[PDB]
């Protein structure tokens, strides 16, 4: 994975691409490592899928419920204290490194956690086997003060040099923008710049092509 | 190593240490093979100059390679020794990896296969 | 089987279009010790070629050594040795890349990643890169240990395949090298400020600047940044 | 001794134009020696499909498993479970054992009957959803499935074109790994029929 | 300790027609995650029509080319410029691998061009030197994916007759060019999709009684 | 422990089991009967590491008599190969794993017909037409293979296995002192006494 | 691998299948197992392919110049303990073979040597090698006689392999027969188990475990 | 990590890098390893940043905790706490933490806790990988009763050299003064600090 | 290889050697012959690593005929034995050792005595009434021990034999397909075809 | 082992403690690190007692007869040769040997050749375990172009906080000068440089 997250003006911005690998296979060419742990508050997750997934899951299930106790949105800073105690009771067994970004009451955040529990705070960040070459252009291009529509662009840019430049990730870039007063706008597959060429033949077999043994109408009714 | 070429050709032809080797068998005592219709025998002279000889332990002029093979010699007795010694560890080699005894042309193949290395060998007569 | 002790870093370099540039920092590390300071790494031989050498520091100079001793040995009953037979880049690379592939085959390998930049008596642009595998391949781009990782993401911007390079100029290319440098210095714990380039041009020739220094660098944000999380003062 | 390789198998699945397949082969062995040909790896629980490929004794745990939660899922609800909330529960169901895990490479596969639309799902070992519109694959020889796939594979095919499509994938797959084949089953599912289909394939 | 060996990814395919053989390779180089080259040839012109190529850790590969290269040079030096036949350079190449058969050539080697009687022929070999004559073959790091897509399409493999009851099989038949680049083409494709270390370029050597020619064909760079 | 065999025929299932006990250079007995009757026309073969394979047979035999006796009534072989599945599947995520392999050969009273289940430590259940745990499998699944039919009589299945223990007895590195012999069929098991 | 040979009333047959693996990867399926070194002697392949394939055709070349410097063609004993004294000399370097040298000759009459690559060296009627050496000998042996005819043992030996084809997964692809006679070998054809499997289930009535 | 914390005449101040590592690659670089426990207690962290966070937070808790029953809790009370959990798990912890607090019964303190959980008090301490290269340099400069300018140039020209020699170590030099006057922080960029 | 044991009577040496070679679960051969002829009146039988036994068997054979050819003599069996013994003491520290051991059954015709000597793989040389090599001798010695005595003759010899095969084939974990006997005494050596 | 050599105005000065060790065992505490290859080119050797002995013999041998032959060697060509050892026997080697010498063309001259094998001519080398905790006070207080009595202060404060710190640093600091005048031998014993 490559994931990264841009702090902004009037908020933040995560992006990830969208490669899932096992071993140098390709399982899923575009899966989802945008996660909602509540409205407005949302994880750019890398490392074990279904780790980040869970934890991401239980965490906001959680936030859900604390949410509805106290009668207030959630804050980022509750999603990122239950993320790390989660993560360090597990001594990083769990191998979950998120990106947790998000807009609450208390204004725009954006951090990150290591599987182990550390978490850290900064402007741009970047987490994955391609968060070095991600890096390597949010230190080239960030500066203090960004638009939406720059830190947007920062953001993908940042995605982009790892689709191309490290083979853990690849195909789609996804965004999700979390701007103060608004709500927070998830752009599934927000660039797609890997789309697989037109084949050069139809492998559609003649029909009878495959012998056949037996046949049988199954019962699926009671 | 001692290189010297001993064994050379001469402006006629002749590698004359190998003819001088001849003349070495000229001298020896005389040694005859004759073969019947199912045997083979080998005759040999032992000169009479030598009264007083042990004829238990003296080396005989006939020697066995294997149980079915057997060699017969003239010229120097140092010399055969060593012909037959190496004639005799490739009898028992031959049987080792082709699980069969020799063969008499192939024994005497190789005992003249040896004699002609020392006629184009480098300090050797 | 060996240990690399004293080490350098990474050494970066791009093709433009009338030649190659190279560069690599002024540090030798001994494992976590920032040990020495004024170490040149990139290596130039005659005025058409740069060796840029990474790894093992011991064994750069046992390199440096064998290039020295290649033009001594060149020059040798050679009136044209400073002509038509004076020492090509692809030359100087298949003597490396023959030399790191055998100490690979004897177990016993030259602990370096080498990137040999130059220009060739065409003036086609050279640039190879080999390692302590005797593991060879080129690119508009190359890279050693994080440049790897950072600098050919970036140099990859600017030329990302062949015909790239010939709208890409020495100024260009060159201002790439040097953000690049900058962003190794951020986020590589063995890097140095203090850096060398060297630019390979089939025009203007050879010019090695030294006691280059990583600027314009962005720190001011730092003072905003408190805590890991929930920390306000 | 690596538990998703002793037994062998594999199983895939495929969207076809409103219609889904999903096929396994039949082998179970131990190691080089084959011992059945006759261990199907696809299992249902109303209209939704589950192929189970990995260590063989999860493989009929799980289907037990399902089979169980299943059934109390309709009792309670009062209705079939739909292919996106089973995929849910096997999810889930694995997660549970996320540090002692089932050693298997599930398959979800079935039309949704409210909607009508044709959903297939993969999973890990730990419960790590692999959605896909085209096809997924598992077991021993994904690998050649996954070249198989890629290539064959045209979207919207008819229930009999799918069916040849699919079959040939799982076929030459087969044929190049050692511990899958002996047999093959393939279901065709459309909204209110299912057709399940023996393979002729070379028995070595 | 010191690991001589190492992994520069790829995948290379050979497939012989009636009068010609084709020997394809990605022009992808990588180590670990990363990319090395994007275009690194691998499939070369080793002179009397024939081409070859040594896929998998890349210094082994280059210098068994080398050294099979310089025995063509040698072949022609020694026997009066006979040209070395593809049979006789497959048995050539076999003692060349197998001469390191205690320090190994870490690769899969495959050769293509015409044998004695005009007809395209294809060698591949295993990296201590056991080799075969095939229609077909696929080596390196997606041959899993490539070599079953092969079976199926080049020999008809598993395809019968329509409405013969799986009786008759479907019939033997040389492919052309033209069917056998499509072929190729659709193999690299599709392994890039689902192979990290393959994509970038497609370089195919294509070998008649004429000579060697070239195409190339652009890969997905993710 | 070593040798177990099953083969189920038109009427019947046939289990024959190695005889010997051996342990280090000694062979302690050669007269070990390694099966468990659990019902009237249910039995059970097992293989394995030892003590844990009595202490399993006997252990599920208990349950399977207890059954017997709270329901008056008999389990189907199905439902006791799935009951002894469930056990091994549980057993192999415990702390100590039996490390046993069984055959279950039964007689469904009900359906009239002769079942064969294979289950092996792990809890993997196949039904099948002839069976073997070990090394043995390596020599008399080929065998059956070429010489087995479906319709076969309980004397033919005798013949059939006579010619699996000869196979077994010449390419065998082990001596496993023969075999003895079990037939279970509709008037439930008994031991052939002679082979 | 499986391969074997046996010695009967009409000389030897030769059987062997054709798949090649690594790991669990299928790599071939058309692979030559058998070697002919001269018009009366064969050798079987089963272990390292490369390693058997190299040695075997190394021992071909000795074979060759045996004949010429002896004017007689080699012994099947000879022969076989060039190849079996060859891997002695590497032994614990890590060969991988188990071959079976057959042929015949006037003084031997119908030979089969066995040689593996730890050293062993056997004389014997039959043999079977590979990892599905097993499967072949339990069918082989049910079924051998001494007096099996020509057509009988051809079969038992093409069965044979079938068997283990079906039943060991790093066996199969296709049967390659042979028989070898007092004239020398005769080559019996390619089998393709993919049909003969089907065939003989028909035609025989075995292979029950199978599904129809 | 190279950190320090300096007694001194107005009270005592905290200092470090701020370079968080995995091997050779800088995860951060604008890192803030001085950690607030108490309004005028605080502590420099060094080892695990995550076993390091992780305690930070459950001694904050305990000090709050601390506060709502029995008023401000001594710096020698924190280190007791940070001890406490350092020693009893010393077998999964890699923290090496200082404590440092400003009482005005007491004035400036500062406790070091290095892996073992042992406390140390001293006028000064010095930790993390690279305080090796400047044993050295501050022993030989260290002295009692300095100013706050004269104490803010020793840690800045101290941590000058553990950052110019210790690759882990790095980016910016962060400082916190703890005195009556309140909380101060600090902050001096590579450009100064690397030409001292 | 496995079992090979010696017996020395008064007038004879007689050496009973398995004939089974196993390889993995495979019984490859039943009636392989685990001795050589080194002289008319020394035989010597061997046990151990595969390849091993026989390439040292054989080289200890060429050695001994060529010795014979070269003097037209017979080597006592107390000089081969020797000779033996030193080239396995040179073995033991060679880069590859050899892993055979052996016995060597012989009638000295000058003492008219038979003689048994057993001699490892590490060099170790001891004359005996009666040797075992393996695990064989951990049932044969004791058994020996109570019925030998050293007055027997051929027969009692041969019977005493069937008395230790047979505990072999009683308690031996591995079927070794029985021996082949082979007798030493002055008219040379003889093999007992029914046994 | 702390050693060190820093060249000077006049020439160059070798340094060194006494403590040779087995483990935390004192086997000699009043060793001799500082060792002579030529009248004016010396060395200071630490890593292994054993290598670095075998090695400077070795040096010693080669010089001696590189000056019955081309008379005095430079101070570069004694520390090619101390390389040329240390590189080739790279693998079998524990030896950490800085060579100092003065030439009257040259003046005084150091480098410092490391386990590896390689060779770094610097103003001034510091080396040895104790070598660690003075890079901080070594950076901050060398200049060039001292004077004797300067470089002599400056090596004993250095040394002197180099076995404060090093256990298995300590004994006497020994030095030896190099110059145009000769050869001079210091001594300075723990009661006089430990309450520096
Ligand atoms: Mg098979
Ligand atoms: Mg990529
Ligand atoms: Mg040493
Ligand atoms: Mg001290």
């Amino acid at each position: 994975t490559t994931i990264v997250g841009v702090k902004f003006n009037n908020g933040v911005v995560i992006a990830a691409d969208t490669r899932s690998t096992q071993g140098p296979i390709v399982a899923d060419k575009n899966c989802a490592k945008l996660h909602r742990i509540s409205p407005k508050i949302w994880c750019a997750g890398a490392g074990t899928a279904a780790d980040t997934e869970a934890v991401t899951q239980l965490i906001g299930s959680n936030i859900e419920l604390h949410s509805l106790y106290t009668s207030r949105e959630p804050r980022v800073v509750s999603a990122l204290q239950m993320l790390k105690q989660h993560l360090f009771k597990y001594q990083g067994h769990i191998g979950a490194y998120l990106i947790v970004a998000g807009v609450d009451p208390t204004g725009s955040h954006l951090f990150s956690i290591h599987a182990e529990g550390s978490t850290d705070v900064g402007y741009y960040l970047s987490l994955g086997s391609g968060s070095l070459a991600a890096m390597a252009v949010l230190e080239s291009h960030w500066k203090q003060d960004l638009t939406k529509e720059e830190a947007i662009k920062l953001a993908s840019d940042a995605i982009q040099a790892g689709i191309w430049n490290d083979l853990g990730s690849g195909s789609n870039v996804d965004v999700c923008v979390m701007e103060i007063g608004k709500d927070a706008e998830y752009l599934r597959n927000y660039l797609t710049p890997n789309v697989r060429e037109e084949k050069q033949k139809s492998y559609k077999f003649p029909r009878g092509t495959t012998a056949v043994l037996k046949e049988s109408i199954v019962n699926i009714c009671d | 190593g001692y290189d010297r070429a001993l064994s050379i050709f001469s402006p006629d032809g002749h590698i004359f240490q190998v003819e001088y080797a001849l003349e070495a068998v000229k001298r020896g005592t005389c040694a005859v093979g004759v073969k019947g219709k199912n045997c083979v025998v080998l005759g040999c002279e032992r000169r009479s100059t030598l009264k007083l000889q042990d004829t238990r332990i003296t080396p005989s002029k006939v020697s066995k390679i294997d149980s079915h093979v057997v060699l017969s010699f003239s010229g120097l007795n140092a010399d055969s020794r060593i012909l037959i010694e190496k004639a005799r560890v490739e009898a028992q080699s031959h049987r080792l990896t082709l699980e069969d005894p020799v063969t008499v042309e192939y024994l005497t193949r190789y005992v003249a296969g040896v004699q002609q290395r020392y006629t184009q060998s480098g300090g050797v007569r | 089987t060996q240990q690399p002790i004293v080490t350098g870093t990474s050494v970066i370099s791009m093709k433009y279009d009338n030649g190659v540039i190279i560069a690599a920092d002024n540090l030798g590390s001994y494992g976590s010790l920032l040990r020495f300071n004024g170490v040149e790494r990139l290596i130039p031989v005659g005025d058409n070629t740069v060796v840029g050498i990474s790894g093992d520091i011991s064994d750069m100079q046992h390199i440096e050594r064998l290039l020295k001793d290649l033009v001594t040995e060149n020059a040798y009953d050679n009136p044209l040795a400073d002509a038509e037979e004076a020492l090509e880049p692809s030359y100087i690379f298949e003597y490396l890349a023959t030399v790191m592939y055998q100490r690979r085959s004897k177990m016993n390998p030259l602990w370096n990643a080498i990137i040999v930049a130059g220009v060739q008596s065409n003036g086609d642009q050279f640039l190879r890169y080999v390692n302590l595998l005797g593991v060879t391949y080129s690119s508009p781009t190359l890279a050693t240990g994080f440049g790897a990782h950072m600098a050919n993401p970036l140099l990859r911007k600017v030329v990302d395949r062949e015909s790239d390079i010939p709208k890409t100029t020495v100024q260009v290319a060159e201002e790439a090298i040097v953000n690049a440098m900058r962003v190794l210095y951020y986020r590589d714990a063995r890097s140095s400020r203090n850096f060398s380039l060297a630019i390979i041009d089939k025009n203007t020739g050879l010019t090695f600047k030294k006691n280059l220094q990583v600027e314009n660098m962005k720190w001011d944000f730092a003072k905003d940044i408190k805590g890991y999380g929930t920390q306000k003062i | 001794s690596d538990p998703s390789s002793i037994n062998g198998g594999i199983v895939v699945a495929m969207t076809g134009k409103d219609c889904v397949a999903i096929a396994c082969d039949l082998r179970l062995g131990s190691q080089s020696l084959g011992v059945s040909n006759k261990f199907e790896k696809i299992f249902h629980y109303g209209h939704v499909f589950l192929g189970i490929t990995g260590l063989a004794t999860d493989v009929t745990t799980l289907n037990e498993m399902f089979r169980y939660k299943t059934n109390l899922y309709k009792l309670k609800e009062e209705r079939a479970i739909e292919p996106e909330t089973f995929t849910q529960l096997v999810s889930s169901s694995l997660y549970e054992r996320r540090f002692g895990p089932y050693f298997v490479g599930p398959v979800v596969a079935g039309i949704n009957s409210k909607s009508g639309k044709p959903f297939i799902a993969g999973f890990d070992l730990i419960g790590c959803i692999d959605e896909a519109k085209d096809f997924i694959v598992s077991g021993t020889a994904s690998d050649q499935l996954f070249g198989m796939c890629e290539s064959l594979y045209e979207p919207n095919l008819e229930p009999e074109d799918l069916f040849e499509t699919i079959s040939q994938a799982l076929l030459n797959a087969a044929d190049r790994d050692a511990l899958s084949g002996w047999g093959a089953v393939v279901y065709i599912i459309k909204k209110d029929e299912v057709v399940k289909r023996y393979l002729k394939m070379r028995q070595d | 300790q010191f690991n001589p060996y190492g992994d520069n990814g790829g995948t290379i395919l050979g497939i012989a027609g009636e009068d010609f053989a084709v020997l394809a390779g990605d022009t992808r180089n990588i180590t670990d995650y990363s990319i090395n080259s994007r275009y690194e040839p691998k499939v070369f012109d080793c002179g009397d029509n024939i081409v070859m190529s040594a896929n998998g850790f890349a210094a082994d590969g280059d210098a068994l080319v080398k050294r099979f290269k310089n025995s063509v040079k040698w072949y022609h030096f020694d026997h009066n410029d006979k040209k070395l036949s593809i049979n006789s350079a497959a048995r050539n190449i076999q003692h060349l691998l197998y001469g390191k058969r205690f320090f190994p050539y870490y690769v899969h080697t495959i050769i293509a061009g015409l044998d004695e009687d005009g007809k395209g022929a294809v060698y591949s070999f295993d990296p201590v030197g056991s080799y075969e004559r095939e229609q077909c073959r696929a080596g390196g790091a997606a041959a899993s994916l490539i070599m079953p897509f092969l079976d199926n399409q080049v020999n008809f493999k598993n395809q019968y007759e329509p409405g013969t009851n799986g009786k008759v099989k479907k019939p033997l038949k040389y492919l052309s060019v033209e069917e056998v680049i499509k072929l190729v083409r659709d193999s690299f494709t599709s392994a890039t999709e689902r192979h990290i270390q393959v994509g970038d370029g497609l370089e195919i050597l294509i070998v008649t009684k004429d000579g060697v020619r070239k195409e190339f064909y652009e890969l997905k760079r993710d | 422990m070593d040798i177990i065999l099953g083969i189920r025929v038109q009427d019947s299932v046939i289990l024959a089991s190695s005889k010997a006990v051996t342990r280090g250079i000694s062979v302690l007995k050669d007269s070990d009967d390694k099966t468990r009757q659990l019902s009237p026309h249910t039995l059970m073969s097992f293989a394995g590491e030892a003590g844990d394979t009595v202490q399993f047979a006997e252990y599920i035999q208990a349950n399977i008599q207890l059954y017997s006796i709270r329901e008056d009534y008999e389990l189907s072989p199905q439902a006791v190969s799935s009951f002894v599945r469930q056990e091994l599947a549980k057993s192999i995520r415990s702390r100590r794993p039996y490390q046993v392999n069984v055959l279950i050969g039964g007689y469904d009273k009900k359906k009239n017909k002769p079942e064969l289940y294979q289950i092996d430590y792990l809890g993997t259940k196949v039904e099948l037409p002839y069976g073997a745990h070990g090394y043995s499998g390596f020599y008399t699944f080929s065998l059956l293979d070429h010489h087995y039919r479906p319709d076969m009589t309980t004397e033919e299945g005798l013949d059939l296995l006579k010619l699996c223990v000869q196979e077994l007895e010449k390419r065998m590195p082990m001596d496993f002192k023969g075999v003895i012999v079990k037939i279970v069929d509709k008037d439930g098991i008994r031991q052939v006494d002679d082979f | 691998t499986t391969t074997l040979a046996f010695r009967f009333q009409g000389g030897i047959i030769v059987a062997v299948d054709s798949r090649a693996t690594a790991g669990n990867w299928v790599a071939s399926q058309t692979v030559k197992k058998v070697i002919e070194i001269n018009p009366f002697l064969l050798g079987t392949m089963a272990g390292g392919a490369a390693d058997c394939q190299f040695w075997e055709t190394w021992l071909g070349s000795q074979c060759r110049l045996h004949e010429l410097r002896e004017k007689e063609r080699i012994s099947v004993a000879a022969a076989s303990k060039i190849l079996s004294n060859l891997v002695y000399q590497y032994k614990g370097a890590g060969l991988s073979m188990g071959t079976m040298i057959c042929g015949y000759t006037r003084k031997e009459g119908p030979t089969i040597y066995y040689v593996d690559s730890d050293g062993t060296r056997l004389k014997g009627d039959i043999f079977c090698v590979g990892s599905g050496q097993t499967f072949a000998y339990g069918v082989l042996d049910s079924n051998y006689k001494w007096d099996l005819s020509v057509e009988d043992a051809l079969y038992l030996g093409k069965r044979s392999i079938l068997a283990a084809a079906h039943r060991d997964a790093y066996s199969g692809g296709s049967v390659n027969l042979y028989h070898v006679t007092e004239d020398g070998w005769i080559y019996h054809g390619n089998h393709d188990v993919g049909e003969l499997f089907w065939k003989v289930k028909e035609e025989e009535g075995s292979f029950n475990n199978v599904i129809g | 990590t190279s950190i320090m914390a300096v007694t001194f005449k107005d009270g005592v101040i905290l200092g470090a890098d701020s370079r968080t590592t995995t091997g050779a690659y800088i995860a951060n670089r604008v890192t803030d390893k001085l950690t607030r426990v108490h309004d005028k207690i605080w502590c420099c962290r060094s080892g695990s940043a995550a076993d390091t966070q992780a305690i930070a937070d459950i001694v904050q808790y305990h000090l709050e905790l601390y506060t709502s029953q029995y008023g401000t809790p001594s710096t020698e009370t924190a280190a007791s706490v940070f001890k406490e959990l350092c020693y009893e798990n010393k077998d999964n912890l890699t923290a090496g933490i200082i404590v440092a607090g400003y009482d005005d019964k007491n004035k400036g303190e500062v406790y070091t806790i290095p892996l073992g959980g042992s406390v140390h008090k001293l006028p000064y301490a010095i930790a993390g990988s690279g305080s090796t290269f400047i044993y050295g340099y501050c022993d030989k400069n260290f002295r009692e009763n300095m100013s706050k300018e004269e104490t803010v140039d020793f840690i800045k020209h101290s941590l000058s050299q553990a950052i110019k020699w210790d690759g882990s170590s790095g980016g910016v030099i962060r400082m916190v003064v703890l005195t009556a006057a309140g909380v101060e922080r600090l902050i001096f960029y590579p450009d100064e600090y690397e030409q001292l």
